[PDB]
RNA sequence: AGAGUGUAGCUUAAAAGCACCCAACUUACACUUAGGAGAUUCAAUUGACGCUCUGA
RNA sequence: ACCUCGGAGCAGAACCCAACCUCCGAGCAGUACAUGCUAAGACUUCACCAGUCAAAGCGAACCUCAAUUGAUCCA
């Protein structure tokens, strides 16, 4: 969730470029 | 009245090697989406390395009940390069003598395609099913 | 409405620049390895160790059994060292190699696994069956010396028992025969 | 002059049904959308609208676990293998602890 | 562009079903399951009453 | 187990027939408990055990008793309240909640 | 002459995990398959055979 | 200018919400007919008419996309 501390555990396209 | 007759009309169980072996016990279904999937009661854990070749059989909560590898010295004196077929192939076979001598008989193999293709795998799923032991446990009664 | 994460977070440690130049995964059997290695570490958000029920793992039990024997381990290793590069100056076994045949003994490699790593095996196997949980009540042991007992039924074949066999009531209705290694000044008692 | 048409949309009714702590028999569905948002774990079967129902008795909980695409699926192979050496992914999981038991030992005669 | 036709089992005769078909090709002989004989028979081609 | 020094018991002893299942109620955690600084476990050894034919025999001549049955018996399945207008539902919703496949007659 | 040191290229590893090359596919890279060579420098926590730095 | 339906922001993190507010479209498709028969439990376009997922069994070798459409009577 948004609020939780667990937020933006998911993400995936930061870590590449192409 | 006969005092032995203590019987009641409940009675329960403490083992946990009883539910799987009257195909009663549930397995955790799910996953899908991902591989190695959770419904199974045993698996068949292969790990190759550059050096030695160890293969596990787990249960569904974690543990290993049996393990064989090539860094044991009763395996790694009897053979030469423990990366080559014959070394898997008698990890197998020590593997499945130990599994006969310790009653656990059915036991699910989902490898990978790019491994199961190879030869290595198949003559380890060989001497594995002429040990006594087939793979593919069969279905769970009122699932 | 934003709060801060209660720990470090799984992809925080690498810097998301300079991409190019790290070492991308070139297969998916790292990826594998990598993730079923950083699922087994304790994380601080709900996983799937907690809810399904663990019996608390992380807890140290009590040892009951016999320590192990004092044995040199270099020495043990040179030894092998020495085996085994004699071993490697045979020719017939690079044949046998070579020709993806090559057989191994099974009462040899069996009598080596009982004498060796067999205990541990055994300790493994009765704490899976929670043997340990209902006898001791958690106190667990190591078997160091073996056992070997064998029933007798019909006439030239054996009904064996080893770390999880299966006897049937019809053949064991007698009393078998136990079969281990002991010295001449210390005394057994079996339970069944 | 009023260019625009078709946007006269309704609500599909999409979310989450049965939250962490109800009583969720087998058979109920637990969230309906599109897109594989909560993939499912333990005890969480999916259909073809990419839905989320129940199999056993108990207490629905979330986790977050770790996500091994499948090898047959290519976009999720190059996805993966397009990820430097250290790189998780961790997505929500939907997990279902049963509590109720699936059966026991009850007498019934005694000859 | 395509058309709907209705194929004929040889054996068991009274059961029929409906399937696509490309207009411009032959008929079809396919597999079709027969409840009244509970196995797998072949199944003809017979009286379109559909163009779409 | 492996005790050091002969060490003699007299209450665990059983007589010579010993075909009471009361007084085979043993415990091996008391039974470690009683004696601790005497002996110690070195071997151990288990299989598994099903159901066969001798065990009418066994239970017949060996206990003097009868021999206990069971059957792995399973929940009921779970209904929700039937309701008076049962809106969407098909025909054989009354068939789930009742009792006998029987038709049933009151007063007639 | 003094100091830092001590498991193959790496280890808050105790004989393992990462690394390297060759043979098959590829314009080429690369996965995978099939193989190979690799180490606790010596005598019982001690002293000395190898490297670096500070000097002359 | 429009007459049916879907998606993107308005409506931002469960759900619903309109405009003659600004844009993409759809009246179909590339391949096998077990695209067989029954049967617990739910969502439901804010009512209804409608639509969708699925435990298990007999039977069989071991399904992809977002809207993608037509009821009463009668023939
Ligand atoms: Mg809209
Ligand atoms: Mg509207
Ligand atoms: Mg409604
Ligand atoms: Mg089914």
């Amino acid at each position: 969730y948004k609020t939780k501390p667990t937020h933006g555990i998911g993400k995936y396209k930061h870590l590449i470029k192409a | 009245p006969v005092e032995n007759e203590a019987v009641a009309p409940e009675f329960t169980n403490r083992n946990p090697r009883n539910l799987e072996l009257l195909s009663v016990a549930r397995k955790e279904r799910g996953w899908r989406t991902v591989f190695p999937s959770r419904e199974f009661w045993h698996r068949l854990r292969v790990i190759r390395t550059q050096h030695h070749v160890e293969a596990l059989v787990e249960h569904q909560n974690g543990k290993v009940v049996v393990s064989a590898s090539t860094r044991e010295w009763a395996i790694k004196k009897h053979l030469y390069s423990t990366r080559n077929v014959v070394a898997c192939e008698s990890i197998g076979r020590v593997l499945a003598q130990r599994c006969l001598e310790a009653g656990i008989n059915f036991m699910v193999y989902q490898p990978t395609p790019w491994e199961a293709a190879s030869d290595s795998m198949k003559r380890l799923q060989s001497a594995m099913t002429e040990g006594g032991v087939v793979l593919r446990e069969p279905q769970r009664i009122y699932e | 409405r934003r709060t801060p994460p209660l720990g470090p977070m799984p992809n925080s440690d690498i810097d998301l620049s300079n991409l190019e130049r790290l070492e991308k995964y070139r297969s998916f059997d790292r990826y594998r390895r990598r993730a079923e290695q950083e699922a087994q570490a304790p994380h601080w958000w709900r996983t799937y160790r907690e809810y399904f029920g663990e019996k608390t793992d992380p807890k140290e039990k009590i040892d009951i059994g016999l320590p192990p024997p004092k044995v040199s381990r270099t020495q043990q290793l040179l030894e092998r060292k020495q085996a085994i590069q004699e071993l490697r100056a045979n020719v017939e076994e690079e044949r046998a190699a070579r020709l993806r045949t090559a057989s191994v003994p099974l009462d040899a490699v069996r009598a080596e696994w009982e004498r060796t790593c067999g205990p541990y095996h055994k300790q493994r196997l009765a704490e899976y069956y929670g043997l340990y949980r209902d006898l001791f009540h958690g106190a667990t042991f190591v078997p160091r010396v073996p056992l070997h007992v064998a029933y007798a039924v019909g006439e030239d074949d054996l009904m064996p028992v080893y770390c999880g066999n299966e006897v049937t009531p019809t053949e064991a209705a007698q009393a078998p025969e136990v079969t281990y290694e002991a010295e001449e000044g210390s005394l057994w008692t079996l339970l069944l | 002059s009023s260019k625009n048409l078709g946007g006269k949309s309704s609500g599909r009714r999409q979310g989450i049904k049965k939250m962490e702590g109800h009583y969720v028999h087998a058979g109920n569905i637990i969230a309906t959308q599109r897109h594989f948002r909560w993939h499912p774990g333990a005890h969480v079967g999916v259909g073809k609208n990419k839905c989320l129902y129940a199999l056993e008795e108990g207490i629905v909980r979330y986790t977050k676990e770790v996500y091994v695409p499948h090898p047959r699926n290519t976009e999720a192979v190059d996805l993966i293998t397009r990820l430097p050496k250290g790189a998780v992914l961790y997505k929500t999981f939907v997990h279902v602890v049963p509590a109720k038991p699936e059966g026991t030992f009850k007498l019934v005669a005694m000859l | 562009k395509n058309i709907l036709v209705r194929m004929v089992s040889e054996a068991g005769t009274g059961f029929c079903f409906n399937t696509k078909r490309n207009r411009l090709r032959e008929k079809l002989t396919l597999l079709h399951y027969d409840p009244v004989v509970k196995q797998r028979v072949l199944f003809v081609e017979k009286k379109k009453i559909r163009s779409l | 187990f492996k005790q050091d020094q002969p060490i003699d018991f007299s209450e665990d002893a059983r007589p010579s027939p010993c075909y009471q299942l009361a007084q085979r109620t043993f415990r091996t955690f008391d039974f470690y408990k009683k004696h601790q600084e005497t002996m110690t476990p070195a071997g151990l050894s288990f299989f598994q055990c099903r159901w066969d034919d001798s065990v009418t025999y066994i239970f017949h001549q060996l206990l003097d008793m009868r021999e206990p049955v069971f059957e792995f018996v399973r929940p009921p399945p779970y209904h929700p309240k039937q309701k008076r207008f049962p809106h969407r539902q098909p025909l054989r919703y009354l068939d789930r909640y009742r009792d006998s496949h029987e038709p049933t007659y009151g007063i007639y």
